[PDB]
RNA sequence: UGAAAUACCACCCUGGCGCGGCUGGGGGCCUAACCCUCGGAUGGGGGGACAGCGCUUGGCGGGCAGUUUGACUGGGGCGGUCGCCUCCUAAAAGGUAACGGAGGCGCCCAAAGGUCCCCUCAGGCGGGACGGAAAUCCGCCGGAGAGCGCAAGGGUAGAAGGGGGCCUGACUGCGAGGCCUGCAAGCCGAGCAGGGGCGAAAGCCGGGCCUAGUGAACCGGUGGUCCCGUGUGGAAGGGCCAU
RNA sequence: ACCCGGUGAAAUUGAACUGGCCGUGAAGAUGCGGCCUACCCGUGGCAGGACGAAAAGACCCCGUGGAGCUUUACUGCAGCC
RNA sequence: GUGGAGCCUGGGAGUGAGGGCGCGAGCGAUAACGUCCGCGUCCGAGCGCGGGAACAACCGAGACCGCCAGCUAAGGCCCCC
RNA sequence: GCUGGGGCUAGGAGUGAAAAGCUAACCGAGCCCGGAGAUAGCUGGUUCUCCCCGAAAUGACUUUAGGGUCAGCCUCAGGCG
RNA sequence: GUAGGGAAACCGAGUCCGAACAGGGCGCAGCGGCCGCAAAGUCCGCGGCCGUGGACCCGAAACCGGGC
RNA sequence: UGGUUCGUGGAGCCAUGGGGGAAUCUGGGCGGACCACCGCCUAAGGCUAAGUACUCCGGGUGACCGAUAGCGCACCAGUAC
RNA sequence: GGGGGGAACCUGGGGAACUGAAACAUCUCAGUACCCAGAGGAGAGGAAAGAGAAAUCGACUCCCUGAGUAGCGGCGAGCGA
């Protein structure tokens, strides 16, 4: 981690639920990650899209 | 005087009922974002104090 | 005739002036609180709503006050050092010290991760426009001396190396059994369930060839949960999960 | 100062029946070993030793000891604005 | 292999200044009664006993008490002895 | 200039032609009583007898290093065998 | 002391995490021929050691208050 | 600001140095921010035995001392100094 | 009528520090020591603008208990209804 490669929250779409944390570079990906994960409230897999940690 | 109980031991840690002293495990307070599932689920158990620590603090629990 | 259309009576906008209500600053003057003074004082004079003094705001403040000002160490100081990784010292299990000998870390990667499929190096010689010791091409030899992001070591092509397709297991709920170990930590982990990825399948997948890339509590933030809620319903504020 | 008559302290002091050398020993021995030397007891003197006396080293270091002092160390306070 | 062996639970500690020697290394100078680890040992706590002239740790040997009895150990057997 | 008598100023205070001088024979903060048996991880000291066992001076961590906590090593009771 | 588990609501020989009827954590249990005995546990005495007090005894330099 | 278990905390209650400043039962304070509901209580005047504390004084009694003990003092002692 | 005195005890007005936190500042020691005013054989307090959840209790003081509980706390040391 550093001010480059950032820590991250990844909020289940489905729910608004922040389920995962995990981080990137906003260098090389500037784009907010979008990645199916399973969410335990939904209790199936769904999008979670990165929000601000 | 009779003994306090010592209320730092009294907020962080249970005797059960056969005299062993329970705590939370140490190490998910933060700093968590690149710890493994395994780490963060097992951290969220309770665990068993060892022995010499563990009889130390109930003499810290004079009436529980 | 436009969106609205007309005389006339309302309420109220815009903005402005003028009278006053009311108060904010400033300028001036006044005296009587308050202060100074005057053989004289229920008075005269001077200052004057300031100054002084009360409460409160922020500031300057060794004049003073309480203290702090680390350890290791061939004495102490000075210099260096302080956690973590690799090798050696280490006496062929493990462990093992010195201010012994050498190096590294405080990151990184959205692929440099999962799976399926395919591929195989460095180097030497010979041959080939620009083209060279070395760019790219062809042939022969070449088991690993290349590569594997970075130190070192171990490991490794019967791949952990190179390329591509589809992907997110860089899972959730757990966890038999162990390694290590003073504690607390740290490490490995089959297997079961949930919902998935790749594969025809057997299967593999709970990040990364591996060992560094890190920080216990306390205090506080944010998202969720809806567990507590000081007569009761709420609320304040907490707890729990995650960060 | 010394001798006689009078009066008569002190620090110090484990106990002592307390010699030299060469060795040894916690590394400088009257006290251990070997050897040498040495009849018993005083008096006046000299200071090499008894690591002689005095003062629980002032130097030096150590103690999460103290106190005075300094400042753009910290945090307050008086004072002043 | 029955030993002041071992394992389990619990009560009470003390110690956390070590030191010599032998061997294996590092540091040092193939120096130190030097220094820092490892295996062992003794002193520490056996300054109790014999030997080594004397002498914690070298050699011999683990002192319950008594004997004017015997055998040995290391080391010794010309005199001190 | 020196000096008698009579007075005033004191403890973070006085006084000082300045030496941290002096303030009742030791002043970088007087003396007395009190808080008080301050605190001292330091030094010293710790008192009858016999019997059995019998250590440690290491590791980890420590504003820690001559102090501690846990472990190791000693001992006692019960249990196992 | 006779119930524990859970942060808690709460449930209870169980309970907590969990979707789980999974897995795991923490819990849950007499000898004799009815009477004995022996026992939870608890009370009191005694002894070791620990906590609080000066806490084995003596010892500072100092700090503070009120006076002289 | 103080008091309270409450150290600013969700900080109520009781007290009050400063500023502002009511009402008379349809008034007012409280039940831990606050609001509603439901209840409790009557502030800004005063007094009030007893149960409680102490021991200069008197008495009684000690698994209390016995002249370095017990009060500092058994005695002409808060004296001598 | 007051004044001054009285061993402790009591109330009020002021109010430390060593120490503990193995440093130290909040915190602790402690509203203790001590200074002062006052009281009396006692003093303070006292007849709910109380408690706090009992559809409840019924001045105050004092003992036991509740309870080292609830809580407070550099959520430390500790403090403590
Ligand atoms: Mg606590
Ligand atoms: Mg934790
Ligand atoms: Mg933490
Ligand atoms: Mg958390
Ligand atoms: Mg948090
Ligand atoms: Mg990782
Ligand atoms: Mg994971
Ligand atoms: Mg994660
Ligand atoms: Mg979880
Ligand atoms: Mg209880
Ligand atoms: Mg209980
Ligand atoms: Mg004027
Ligand atoms: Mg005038
Ligand atoms: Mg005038
Ligand atoms: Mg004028
Ligand atoms: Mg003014
Ligand atoms: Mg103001
Ligand atoms: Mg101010
Ligand atoms: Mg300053
Ligand atoms: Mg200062
Ligand atoms: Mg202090
Ligand atoms: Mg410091
Ligand atoms: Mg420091
Ligand atoms: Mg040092
Ligand atoms: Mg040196
Ligand atoms: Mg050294
Ligand atoms: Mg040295
Ligand atoms: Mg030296
Ligand atoms: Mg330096
Ligand atoms: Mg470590
Ligand atoms: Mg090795
Ligand atoms: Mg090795
Ligand atoms: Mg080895
Ligand atoms: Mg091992
Ligand atoms: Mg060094
Ligand atoms: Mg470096
Ligand atoms: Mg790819
Ligand atoms: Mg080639
Ligand atoms: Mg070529
Ligand atoms: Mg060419
Ligand atoms: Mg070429
Ligand atoms: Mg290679
Ligand atoms: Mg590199
Ligand atoms: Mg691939
Ligand atoms: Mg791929
Ligand atoms: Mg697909
Ligand atoms: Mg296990
Ligand atoms: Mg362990
Ligand atoms: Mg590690
Ligand atoms: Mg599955
Ligand atoms: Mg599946
Ligand atoms: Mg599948
Ligand atoms: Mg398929
Ligand atoms: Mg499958
Ligand atoms: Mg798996
Ligand atoms: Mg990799
Ligand atoms: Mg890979
Ligand atoms: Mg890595
Ligand atoms: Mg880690
Ligand atoms: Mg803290
Ligand atoms: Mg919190
Ligand atoms: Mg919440
Ligand atoms: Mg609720
Ligand atoms: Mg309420
Ligand atoms: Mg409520
Ligand atoms: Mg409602
Ligand atoms: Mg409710
Ligand atoms: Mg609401
Ligand atoms: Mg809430
Ligand atoms: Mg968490
Ligand atoms: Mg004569
Ligand atoms: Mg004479
Ligand atoms: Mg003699
Ligand atoms: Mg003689
Ligand atoms: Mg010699
Ligand atoms: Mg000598
Ligand atoms: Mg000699
Ligand atoms: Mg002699
Ligand atoms: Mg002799
Ligand atoms: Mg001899
Ligand atoms: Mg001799
Ligand atoms: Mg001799
Ligand atoms: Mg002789
Ligand atoms: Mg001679
Ligand atoms: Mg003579
Ligand atoms: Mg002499
Ligand atoms: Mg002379
Ligand atoms: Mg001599
Ligand atoms: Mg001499
Ligand atoms: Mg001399
Ligand atoms: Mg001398
Ligand atoms: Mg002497
Ligand atoms: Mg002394
Ligand atoms: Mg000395
Ligand atoms: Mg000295
Ligand atoms: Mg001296
Ligand atoms: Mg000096
Ligand atoms: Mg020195
Ligand atoms: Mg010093
Ligand atoms: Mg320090
Ligand atoms: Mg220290
Ligand atoms: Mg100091
Ligand atoms: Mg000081
Ligand atoms: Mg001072
Ligand atoms: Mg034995
Ligand atoms: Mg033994
Ligand atoms: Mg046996
Ligand atoms: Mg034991
Ligand atoms: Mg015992
Ligand atoms: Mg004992
Ligand atoms: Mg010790
Ligand atoms: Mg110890
Ligand atoms: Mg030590
Ligand atoms: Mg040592
Ligand atoms: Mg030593
Ligand atoms: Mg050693
Ligand atoms: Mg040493
Ligand atoms: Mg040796
Ligand atoms: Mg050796
Ligand atoms: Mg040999
Ligand atoms: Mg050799
Ligand atoms: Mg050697
Ligand atoms: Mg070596
Ligand atoms: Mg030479
Ligand atoms: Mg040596
Ligand atoms: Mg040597
Ligand atoms: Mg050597
Ligand atoms: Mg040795
Ligand atoms: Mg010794
Ligand atoms: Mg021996
Ligand atoms: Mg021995
Ligand atoms: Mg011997
Ligand atoms: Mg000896
Ligand atoms: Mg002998
Ligand atoms: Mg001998
Ligand atoms: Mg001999
Ligand atoms: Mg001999
Ligand atoms: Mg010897
Ligand atoms: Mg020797
Ligand atoms: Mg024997
Ligand atoms: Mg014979
Ligand atoms: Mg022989
Ligand atoms: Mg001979
Ligand atoms: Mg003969
Ligand atoms: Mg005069
Ligand atoms: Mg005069
Ligand atoms: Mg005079
Ligand atoms: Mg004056
Ligand atoms: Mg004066
Ligand atoms: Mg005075
Ligand atoms: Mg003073
Ligand atoms: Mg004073
Ligand atoms: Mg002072
Ligand atoms: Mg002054
Ligand atoms: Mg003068
Ligand atoms: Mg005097
Ligand atoms: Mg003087
Ligand atoms: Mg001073
Ligand atoms: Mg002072
Ligand atoms: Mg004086
Ligand atoms: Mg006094
Ligand atoms: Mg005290
Ligand atoms: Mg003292
Ligand atoms: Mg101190
Ligand atoms: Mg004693
Ligand atoms: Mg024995
Ligand atoms: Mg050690
Ligand atoms: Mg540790
Ligand atoms: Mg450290
Ligand atoms: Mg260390
Ligand atoms: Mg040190
Ligand atoms: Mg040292
Ligand atoms: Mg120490
Ligand atoms: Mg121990
Ligand atoms: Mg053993
Ligand atoms: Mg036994
Ligand atoms: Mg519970
Ligand atoms: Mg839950
Ligand atoms: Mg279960
Ligand atoms: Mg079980
Ligand atoms: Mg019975
Ligand atoms: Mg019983
Ligand atoms: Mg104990
Ligand atoms: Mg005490
Ligand atoms: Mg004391
Ligand atoms: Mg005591
Ligand atoms: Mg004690
Ligand atoms: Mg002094
Ligand atoms: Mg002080
Ligand atoms: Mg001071
Ligand atoms: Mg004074
Ligand atoms: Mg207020
Ligand atoms: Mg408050
Ligand atoms: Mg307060
Ligand atoms: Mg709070
Ligand atoms: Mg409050
Ligand atoms: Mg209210
Ligand atoms: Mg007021
Ligand atoms: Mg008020
Ligand atoms: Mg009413
Ligand atoms: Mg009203
Ligand atoms: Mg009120
Ligand atoms: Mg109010
Ligand atoms: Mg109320
Ligand atoms: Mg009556
Ligand atoms: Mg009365
Ligand atoms: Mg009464
Ligand atoms: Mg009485
Ligand atoms: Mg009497
Ligand atoms: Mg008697
Ligand atoms: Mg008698
Ligand atoms: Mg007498
Ligand atoms: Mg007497
Ligand atoms: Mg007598
Ligand atoms: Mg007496
Ligand atoms: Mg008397
Ligand atoms: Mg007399
Ligand atoms: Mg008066
Ligand atoms: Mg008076
Ligand atoms: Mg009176
Ligand atoms: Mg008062
Ligand atoms: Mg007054
Ligand atoms: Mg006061
Ligand atoms: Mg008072
Ligand atoms: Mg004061
Ligand atoms: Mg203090
Ligand atoms: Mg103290
Ligand atoms: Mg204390
Ligand atoms: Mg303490
Ligand atoms: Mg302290
Ligand atoms: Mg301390
Ligand atoms: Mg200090
Ligand atoms: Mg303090
Ligand atoms: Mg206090
Ligand atoms: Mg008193
Ligand atoms: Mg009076
Ligand atoms: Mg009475
Ligand atoms: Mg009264
Ligand atoms: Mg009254
Ligand atoms: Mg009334
Ligand atoms: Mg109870
Ligand atoms: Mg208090
Ligand atoms: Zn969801």
């Amino acid at each position: 981690a550093s001010e480059v490669r950032i820590k991250l929250l990844l909020e289940c779409t489905e729910c608004k639920r922040r389920n995962y944390a995990t981080e990137k570079n906003k260098r090389n990906t500037p784009n907010k990650l979008e990645l199916r994960k399973y969410c335990p409230w939904c209790r199936k897999h769904t999008v979670h899209r990165e929000v601000k940690i | 005087p009779k003994m306090k109980t010592h209320k730092g031991a009294k907020k962080r840690v249970k005797i059960t009922a056969s005299g062993k002293v329970v705590a939370m495990k140490t190490g998910k307070r933060h700093l968590n974002w690149q710890k493994s599932g395994k780490e963060i689920r097992q951290k969220g158990r309770k665990f068993v104090l060892a022995k010499p620590e563990a009889e130390r603090i109930k003499l810290l629990l004079p009436y529980e």
